[PDB]
């Protein structure tokens, strides 16, 4: 709710203080990263 | 009476010269379940006790499955006389438990984590026992490095097995193997055929017979002491074995490694 406008009830976080009083918003998960990383084998490689 | 020398025998032929054993059987739990009873080894001690032999040294032992049965075998007897389900399925599994029963295995660890190996002789096998056995193994030519495979890993390594119970393995003579296996539960040892053993006799109770007790592809024996017949009831199998009981002990015979004169000869 915005004081002194002509609109209320406003819906998402204004871009004016979007912290409030927070500094990190700490979010802490797993994370599962399948890739198709650049890397032949432990081949490529004299055998000697 | 001197002991481990061979020494010549003398004999002849003009001269006129032509109990207390201790029996022991191996047979599946499905038996027991199918003949809805469990006072018949009275009765086959009785029947045992009929054609002549003693009663009370007769034991006997059951076996889970056979490939509960397969993993570390015990044979501590006179006269072992086993019954082996067959199956369509399974052949590989009751060729390599008659081949290790039937024939003495001179053995010694195997230490795959600090050694090669290569082999030397006809007679030697390798054999792994355990819960979960996956033999993994790389050839290496005489300079030491791998062909088709890098001495570096493991993974790329050529399988003979995976999570088998058993499994009896040859490799290729004159060359080093470099080996790698889960050895936390499973155990590698070498072994050579020193000989038959005449101690232990396999019935098929079955169908077709496909037993191989040799591993060379080019004879492929069918021994004496390897029975089978037909079944479609256990106590039709059982008293089939008791009226033959005195071919079963003819053709069978002593340990030839416990005769109490046969000594420091790998055994007593």
């Amino acid at each position: 709710k915005l004081t002194r406008t002509r609109l209320d009830r406003l819906y998402g976080l204004p871009a004016a203080d979007p912290n409030n009083g927070k500094e990190y918003y700490e979010i802490a998960g797993r994370f599962s990263l399948i890739s198709l990383v650049p890397s032949n084998d432990d081949y490529q490689t004299p055998i000697a | 009476q001197n002991y481990g020398i061979n020494l010549p025998i003398t004999g002849s032929m003009d001269i006129a010269y032509a109990l207390t054993s201790t029996l022991c059987l191996y047979y599946p739990t499905e038996a027991a379940t199918e003949i809805n009873d469990n006072s018949w080894k009275d009765t086959l001690s009785q029947l045992f006790l009929t054609k002549g032999w003693p009663t009370g040294s007769v034991y006997f032992k059951e076996y889970t499955n056979i490939a509960s049965f397969s993993v570390d075998p015990q044979l501590y007897c006179d006269y072992n006389v086993v019954l082996m389900k067959y199956d369509a399925t399974l052949q590989l599994d009751m060729s390599e438990l008659a081949d290790l029963i039937l024939n003495e295995w001179l053995c010694n660890p195997m230490d795959i984590t600090l050694y090669y190996y290569q082999q030397t002789d006809e007679a030697n096998k390798w054999i792994s026992m355990g819960s979960s056995c996956t033999i993994k193994v790389c050839p290496l030519n005489t300079q030491t490095l791998g062909i088709g495979c890098l001495t570096t890993d493991a993974t790329t390594f050529e399988e003979v097995a995976t999570a088998e119970k058993l499994v009896i393995t040859d490799v290729v003579d004159g060359v080093n193997h470099k080996l790698d296996v889960t050895t936390a539960t499973c155990t590698i040892r070498n072994c050579k055929k020193l000989g038959p053993r005449e101690n232990v006799a396999v019935i098929q109770v079955g169908g077709s017979d496909i037993l191989d007790i040799t591993a060379d592809p080019t004879t492929a024996p069918q021994t004496e002491r390897m029975m089978r017949i037909n079944w479609k009831k256990w106590w039709q199998v059982f008293y089939t074995v008791v009226d033959y009981v005195d071919q079963i002990i003819q053709v069978m015979s002593k340990r030839s490694r416990s005769l109490n004169s046969a000594a420091f000869y790998y055994r007593v």
